[PDB]
This record gives structure tokens, C-alpha cells and sequence, in this order.
């Protein structure tokens, strides 16, 4: 039985993952207890929870959270892509393989765009924060614990964005026109990821989410129906270019101004090494590099963008 | 490609600490990043401590960097030193404004040695002297 | 040829660095090699401090161990602390018998907070109790 | 005039070191003043001096003192090994380049030696120590300050092996049989001297030092007189065997034993951190295995010396 075992898992490449999720799944849920005490709750579930009440801290519970999530993820991509979506994308009657391989790896990021753009979006609906509102997401800096969804929304992500960075370090094969530019948007992406989750600047984080979804949502939307048949793929169009201009462009550079006038007027000023809350005349630097620079890429995928608009309209 | 992977991985986790040890080892020792203690020197081997910083150096902040300047500029096994802390009361923990002015300092302290503890002991009107 | 050459003075001179700051790394702090703070919780959030270790924890040793064990486990800025440091006068400087029968310390500190600030005040018999 | 000078300074190579020796001893002894509050002074002299007795201490100003040294001692090997030593060995006959070369090798090393050897001796008799006293090594440990000579000798000594270290990782050539048991040498010489020298354990280095000259200023040299028409070398054999037998052997098995026994039962045997004294029962298996590593390699050496002995006799 085992090597005609190994050939049939090299074909499919999500049943090792399956197994070890489905095993650390089914040893927590069969051991009776699910509280706090376990080892199997520090990796399936948020640690954490503060007292009785919904607000959750941080810690290392929290990477072994997000690594667990990596293998997670792993198998969904695996399982998802492979099982259902190369079987619709092989309905289809599009046949090939720049254009089919193309079409499938869009096709993925439409699922999880839908999930994750309205996770977020949801997600700073119940809060204080609504449709970007900039005084909130320093009118109390430190934030020491955030929610519950809101801590899942946020190392749900790093779970998802890390192990895309790792696959595409991994090496997978042919990167081509992008991986360049792209390889500036794994990076970034990660570092105010993990920067903001571990300084306390997570309601600053929020926002950027919403926009990157919401508009890499549509621009894959556009590019799978695109791939196939067109009819109105270009109705798509005019809604992404509307989409992320105003979503990627005036969205931040709203949230940038906000950097510089409302670090600074709002909230605690003061260095204060001790309360650990770092809003001050140093981090105000950094934190307007590291959205400048996704500013920058941003405008730099917006004359690609423009580019084709004029191009293809006009050829 | 599978030891690119794993060597990013392992700098990636490298930077992750160090930047936890960052803030616990900074936020467990401010003192001195916001408090400059300050040495007035009297006349011998006496020297009166305290500190002047911003809002963030609170009377905690300067017992520490004084404790530490009294036990780090002074050698006790060639001999003995014997110091007092003198707190100002009319003050609040969080007292000193963010500009250049200050005012009073939170905790004076007179160390000194022995072979001038005399001296100590005067400077020292009523609070208790600690031996080392 | 020339790369080995400049490659290994710069090893040996990191290696020469790095143990210069153990030396002076150990010996500036040293109340964590040498003295292990015992805490004896009282009743509420009132705990005393000492420290236990060989004839290498002096006075000094216990008062930084003391010190640090103070400002490190209580946090004022939720509320404040009220601690006092009292001294074992019937000691020398140096007394902790290396064996494992120690004896008496050389100082004992009941730390505190402020929602009990009654029960330090009554556990520091005369010794003068600072805040912070 | 100039490429003229670079052939002129391939050909000899001594010239540029002593350009910069002769430079900044000329720029030091000129300025006037010869106090300590220059900057040539921190490299052309020992620093530290304690007070105005004799006593100097320990920092980094050694360490500037170490490399000027070996600046100056890079030149000597240079210009001696060139000037005198290379015309002495061409006046000698004996002409050819596995010998001659080999010989000048070993004219330098007596030259060195002779000046080594008795200065380490001159410096163990004017002290408590005369004649390997172990008593006296530990009787006084923490030893923050040696004198004026003896901290001279020892940095002198690290001036000349860290620069010979230096040199064969340079990577001159030809090693061949040897290396190996040689660079296990040239490490182990080295740790022991900046070991030593910063942990204070001083008096303990010097005993160790007058072993390793007296007996190889005899090995060279009887290597040399070998390589030149023997006559009496064989005389130089005998009296080799013994120099080596009774110091490298029995010195330093005595200076082992004194070691553990009288690590222990001598001086003060507490950790005590603050004082900076570490003689205690932890650094005693670091102290073993340093001076074991030295007597495994001279038996390993005195294995090469007895294979000899009753081959060349008994061939
Ligand atoms: C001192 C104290 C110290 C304290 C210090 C304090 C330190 C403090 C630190 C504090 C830190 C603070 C925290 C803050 C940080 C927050 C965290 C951040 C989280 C980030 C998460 C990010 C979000 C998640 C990421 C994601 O979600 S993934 C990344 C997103 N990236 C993208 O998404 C790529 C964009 N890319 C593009 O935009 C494309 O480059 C694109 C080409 C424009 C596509 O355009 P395309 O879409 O290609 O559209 P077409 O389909 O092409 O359609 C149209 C088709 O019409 C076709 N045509 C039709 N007729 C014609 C014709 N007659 N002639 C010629 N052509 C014709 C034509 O063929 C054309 O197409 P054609 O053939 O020309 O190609
Ligand atoms: C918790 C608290 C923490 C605290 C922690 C505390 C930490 C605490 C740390 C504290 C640390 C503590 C501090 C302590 C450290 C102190 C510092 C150390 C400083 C070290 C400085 C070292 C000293 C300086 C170094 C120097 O100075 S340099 C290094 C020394 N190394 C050597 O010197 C190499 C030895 N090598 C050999 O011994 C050769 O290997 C050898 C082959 C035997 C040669 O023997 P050979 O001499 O070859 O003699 P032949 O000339 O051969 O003569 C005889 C010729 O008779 C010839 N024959 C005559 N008739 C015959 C015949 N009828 N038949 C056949 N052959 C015949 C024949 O040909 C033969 O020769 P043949 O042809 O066979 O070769
Ligand atoms: C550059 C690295 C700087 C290192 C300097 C200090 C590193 C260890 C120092 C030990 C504690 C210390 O000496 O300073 C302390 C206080 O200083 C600190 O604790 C600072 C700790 C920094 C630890 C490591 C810093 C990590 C670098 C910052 C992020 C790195 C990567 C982020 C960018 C991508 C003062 O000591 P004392 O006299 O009160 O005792
Ligand atoms: C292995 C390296 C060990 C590193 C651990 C500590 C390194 C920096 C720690 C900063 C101070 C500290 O955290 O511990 C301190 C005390 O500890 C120390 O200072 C130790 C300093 C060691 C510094 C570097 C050690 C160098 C390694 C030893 C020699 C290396 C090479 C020698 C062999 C060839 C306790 O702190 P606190 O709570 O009192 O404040």
C-alpha cells in the first residue's frame, strides 16, 4: 500500500496538512476539557483573554497561534485550489496554461479576498473606528489588548500573509513581471503586520486591511473574468479603477496626513519607556516611512494601472 | 529553495525577539533613558544624588538610577560607604514638567564613606543611615 | 589569503569584546549570580523581601536584589507603592555563612501598595516608608 | 623615482614597517613631552601605571600597545631574517632551498628565543615565584595589576604570537608536516596569553612561558646546527631531550598537579562576582583543560622527539 501512498499524495498536496490539523483538532476536542489548561488550546484558539472579560493580550501563545495557522492555510490553499477550483476552472472550456494556471491562482484569491475583505470591514464596524474615523485609532494608544475578532482578524492575517511570503521564498518556480514589485508588497505587508500587532498600533492597522481587500478583491475579480470570456470584464474594470483610487489613494493618504497631524495631537504624547507606549517624536519617523512606502508601491501600481487604462482603451 | 526558506525563517524569528527584548528590556530599565543623575559633591568623598528628567522620570525612576549610582560608583570592599535617601513629600509620583525648569527632585541622596561618615550623619538630619 | 586574515582578527576581536562584558557585565550586576530574593507574601498584597546566598551576597548584594525586586514586581502606575527598607544592625557587611544555614539577613523590606498602605505602615515599626 | 621605489620595496619588505615605526617614534620622542597624557604614549609604552609606584593595570591601552608591537615586530622579523640572516646564510655554504630556507626559519627562532627565554627568566627570579614556586601562583589570585617588566613581557609576548599567528594565516605557502599539531600550537598559545592575562591569572602564564623558550630555543637550535654540517649536534640533541624532557614534562605535569590541588586550598576559593575573582571551583576544569591541552600536544610532540631518538640512533 505505501508507495502507491506516496505517489497518491504527491499528486495531491493538501492530505498531509489534512492529517495533522484534523489530528491536533480532534485530540482537543476528544480530551473533554477545552479550557485554558490544555497545550492543544495555546495552538487552536486566541489566548490570552483578559479576566472574564473580551479583551485579549499578547504573547507567545499568540505565535504558536499564527504557525499552527500557516499549516492551516497551507492545506486550505492546497485543498481549495486543487479540488474545486481547478475542477470549475477545467468546466470551464478555457484551456490551457499560462491563462489556466493564471486563472486558477486568481481564482484563490478572490476566496479569500471575499472573506477576508468582509471579515474586516465587519470587524471595525463594532468599534470606534467607523469608515476610517482617524481621531480613534490613536485616541487611546496604547491598547495593550484588543478584541476578540479583532485579534483574530489580525493573526488570522499574519497566518495568512506569512506563509505566503514563505511560499514564495520557498521557490516555487516563475515569478516574471512582478515578483519584483510584488516581493516589496510580501515584505511590507509583513513588517506592519507584525510591527503594529506588537506596538500597540492595531487601530491603525484595521483600516489599511479594509483597503487592501477591498480593492485586491475587485482587481482579481477583474483579472480571473478577464481570463476567461470577457463580456463585461470591463465593467469590472471601471469599478476597480474606482475602487482603489479612492480606496488606496485617498483612504491613506488620509491615514498618512493623519500621521503627522494627530500623532501628534492626540493621545499621549510623552515617551514614557515605562508605560510602554511609544507615540512619541521618534516613532513618528518611522511610522510615516512604513506607510510611504506602501504609499509609494501603491502609486507605482497605479501607473501601471493608468498605463493600461490609456493603453488598452487607446490600442 | 528549501534552505532559503528556512534560513528566513529563523532571521525573520530572530528579528521578532529581538525586538521583544527590546521592550521588556527597555520598559524593565528606564531609568535611564529619561533620568540623568545629577552629582553635586560635597567636601570630601561626600556627593549628594539625584536625578532630572521629564514626566517619565517618577520617584520610582529616581530611587533607581540613585540606588544604582550609590551602588555602582562606590566600592564597598575597599571600605564601607553609608548613604541616606531623603524624599521630598510635597511632591506628586509624576512631578516634573516636559520643559527645562523642573523644580524639586523627588529623592535626594547623601552617600559617602567611612572615614568621613561624620560628615554623612550631619547631612543626614534625621533619616536613616544605610550601611553597605 | 588576505580575507582569512582580516576575517579572523575580527573574530578574535569580537571574541576579546565579548568577554570583556562578562567580566564587567557580571561585575557590575552581580546581586543575580550570588543572592536569590525569598518574598514572604503577608496578608493582602503586602510581601516581605530578603535575600539568601553565600559570604558573596553582602549588604550592598541585598539591597540592590532588594531594590530591584521592589521596583520590577510592582507596577505604579496602577497605584502606588509604599515600601520600607529596614537594616539587621547586629550584622557585619559581610556574614552570609557559605554553608546552608545562613542566619539572619541583612535587610528585610515590607513592600506594599496603597489599598493596604495601613498594614505597611504598622509592619515598618519606626523605619521611614517611601513612596512611589 | 616611484616605481623604481615599489620594486625597491618589493624586493625588501621591512621598509615599510619601519617607515611607520620610525615615524611615530620620531613624532613621540620630538613632541617634547613623554608623559602620559599624549596618545603616542598609549601606543609606544605601557600604559597604567599605578599612581607613581610600580604597578600597572589592565585596559585597552594594552591592546594598542599589542598592535603597535606588531607592527614593530613584523618589521624586525623582516629586516633581520632579511639583512642579517639571509647573508650569514649565504656566506655558510651550505646552499640550496628546502635547507636554506628551512634555516632561515630556524635563525630567527633562536634569535627570539634567546632574547624570550631570558628575559622570562630574569622576570620570574625578581619576583616570589623563583623556580616554578606554585605556592606563589595563587597566594596572592585576584592580581589586578603586575609590574612594569612582567606586564611588558607579557604583552611583548603577545605582540610576537599574535603577529606569527597572524602571519600563518596570512597565508604565506608551504606548511606541509606540521601544520597541524603547529596551529594547535599557535591557537593554544595564543588563548593562553590573552586568557591569562585578562582573568588574572598572570603569575600563572609566566612559569608556562619559560618552559616553552628554554626548551625551543634548544630545539632550534639544534635544528639549525643540524641543517648547517653537524660536527657536535648530536651533542645538541642530547641536551634538547633533556631541556625538553624535564621542563616540558615535568614542569608542567607539576603545574597540573598544582592545578587542581592547589587551585583549591589556595588563596581565596569563593566565586565572589563583585571582587572579580573567579578562582573557584568553576573555572578549575577551564584552567585543567587549557594546560592539558598544552601536555597532550608535548606528547604528542614527545612522541615525534622518542620516535626520532630510536630511529635515527638505531637506522
Ligand atoms: C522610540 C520608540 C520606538 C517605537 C517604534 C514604533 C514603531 C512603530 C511601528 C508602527 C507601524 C504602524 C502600523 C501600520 C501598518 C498596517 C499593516 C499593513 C498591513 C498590509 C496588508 C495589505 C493588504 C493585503 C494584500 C493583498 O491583497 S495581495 C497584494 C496587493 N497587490 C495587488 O493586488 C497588485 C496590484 N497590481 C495591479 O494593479 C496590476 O499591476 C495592474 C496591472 C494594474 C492590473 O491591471 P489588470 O488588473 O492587469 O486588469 P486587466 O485584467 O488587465 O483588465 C483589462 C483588459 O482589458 C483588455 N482589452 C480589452 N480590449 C482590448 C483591446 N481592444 N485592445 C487591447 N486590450 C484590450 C486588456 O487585455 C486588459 O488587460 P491586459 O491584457 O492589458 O493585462
Ligand atoms: C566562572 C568564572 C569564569 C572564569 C573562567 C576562568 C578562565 C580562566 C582561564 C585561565 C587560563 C590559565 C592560564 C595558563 C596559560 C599560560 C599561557 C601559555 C603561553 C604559551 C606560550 C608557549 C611558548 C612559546 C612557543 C614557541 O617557542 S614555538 C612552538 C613550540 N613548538 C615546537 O617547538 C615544536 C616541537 N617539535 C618537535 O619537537 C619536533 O617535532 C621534533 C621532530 C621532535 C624535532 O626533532 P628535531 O628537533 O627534528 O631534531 P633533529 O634536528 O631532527 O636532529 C637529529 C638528526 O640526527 C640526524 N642523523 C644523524 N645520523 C643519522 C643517521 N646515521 N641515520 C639517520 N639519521 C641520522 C637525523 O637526520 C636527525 O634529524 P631528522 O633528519 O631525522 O629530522
Ligand atoms: C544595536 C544594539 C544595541 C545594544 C545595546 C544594549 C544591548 C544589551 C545591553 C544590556 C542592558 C544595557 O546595557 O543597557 C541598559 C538599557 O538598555 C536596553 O535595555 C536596550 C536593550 C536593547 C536590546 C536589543 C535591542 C534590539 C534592537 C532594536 C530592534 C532590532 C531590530 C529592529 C529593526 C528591524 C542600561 O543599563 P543599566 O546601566 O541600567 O544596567
Ligand atoms: C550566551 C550568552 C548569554 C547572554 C545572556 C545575557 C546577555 C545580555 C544580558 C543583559 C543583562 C542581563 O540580562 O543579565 C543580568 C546579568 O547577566 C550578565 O550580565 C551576563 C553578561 C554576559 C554578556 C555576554 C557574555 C559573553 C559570553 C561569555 C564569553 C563568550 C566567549 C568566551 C568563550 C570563548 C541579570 O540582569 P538583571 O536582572 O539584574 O538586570
Amino acid at each position: 500500500i505505501w508507495f502507491s501512498f506516496r505517489e497518491i499524495s504527491y499528486r495531491h498536496a493538501w492530505i498531509a496538512p489534512l492529517m495533522i490539523l484534523i489530528a491536533v483538532y480532534s485530540a482537543y476536542f476528544t480530551s473533554g476539557n477545552t479550557t485554558k489548561t490544555n497545550v492543544l488550546h495555546r495552538f487552536v484558539a486566541v489566548s490570552y483573554q483578559i479576566g472574564d472579560t473580551n479583551a485579549y493580550g499578547k504573547g507567545i501563545n499568540d505565535l504558536c497561534f499564527v504557525f499552527y495557522y500557516m499549516i492551516f492555510f497551507t492545506f486550505l490553499r492546497e485543498f481549495l485550489m486543487d479540488v474545486v477550483i481547478r475542477p470549475f476552472a477545467i468546466r470551464l472550456h478555457v484551456t490551457s496554461k499560462h491563462r489556466i494556471k493564471r486563472i486558477m491562482e486568481q481564482m484563490y484569491a478572490i476566496f479569500y479576498t471575499g472573506v477576508s475583505g468582509p471579515f474586516g470591514i465587519y470587524c471595525m464596524y463594532h468599534s470606534d473606528l467607523w469608515f476610517f474615523n482617524t481621531k480613534a485609532m490613536y485616541r487611546t494608544y496604547p491598547d495593550f489588548t484588543n478584541p476578540f475578532l479583532f485579534k483574530v482578524f489580525y493573526l488570522g492575517q499574519a497566518a495568512f500573509w506569512a506563509q505566503q511570503a514563505c511560499i514564495l521564498v520557498l521557490q516555487l518556480e516563475k515569478p516574471r513581471k512582478d515578483h519584483n514589485e510584488l516581493t516589496f508588497h510580501h515584505i511590507v505587508t509583513l513588517l506592519l503586520i507584525w510591527s503594529s500587532y506588537v506596538f500597540h498600533f492595531t487601530k491603525m492597522g484595521l483600516p489599511i486591511y479594509i483597503t487592501m481587500d477591498v480593492s485586491d478583491f475587485l482587481l482579481s475579480f477583474s483579472k480571473t473574468l478577464n481570463y476567461l470570456d470577457s463580456g463585461l470584464a470591463f465593467f469590472s474594470f471601471a469599478i476597480f479603477v474606482v475602487a482603489w483610487i479612492y480606496l488606496r489613494h485617498y483612504i491613506n493618504l488620509k491615514i498618512l496626513w493623519s500621521v503627522l497631524t494627530q500623532f501628534r495631537t492626540e493621545g499621549n504624547y510623552v515617551l514614557n519607556f515605562a508605560t510602554q507606549q511609544y507615540k512619541c517624536w521618534i516613532s513618528l519617523p518611522i511610522v510615516f516611512v512604513l506607510i510611504g512606502a506602501l504609499q509609494l508601491v501603491n502609486l507605482y501600481w497605479l501607473f501601471l494601472i493608468f498605463r493600461v487604462l490609456y493603453r488598452i482603451l487607446w490600442r | 529553495k528549501i534552505f532559503n526558506l528556512f534560513r528566513v525563517c529563523f532571521i525573520s524569528l530572530l528579528l521578532i525577539a529581538a525586538v521583544e527584548y527590546f521592550k521588556y528590556g527597555t520598559r524593565i530599565n528606564y531609568e535611564w533613558f529619561h533620568c540623568t543623575p545629577i552629582k553635586e559633591p560635597q567636601s570630601g568623598s561626600v556627593i549628594k544624588l539625584w536625578a532630572r528628567g521629564g514626566p517619565s522620570c517618577d520617584k520610582r525612576g529616581e530611587y533607581k538610577t540613585i540606588v544604582k549610582r550609590i551602588t555602582r560608583d562606590y566600592e564597598p570592599n575597599d571600605e564601607h560607604l553609608s548613604f541616606c535617601i531623603i524624599e521630598n513629600d510635597n511632591v506628586p509620583p509624576v512631578h516634573y514638567p516636559i520643559h527645562e525648569d523642573k523644580g524639586e527632585p523627588g529623592y535626594v541622596a547623601y552617600v559617602g564613606y567611612d572615614t568621613d561618615s561624620e560628615l554623612v550623619q550631619e547631612l543626614c538630619a534625621d533619616s536613616t543611615i544605610y550601611h553597605m
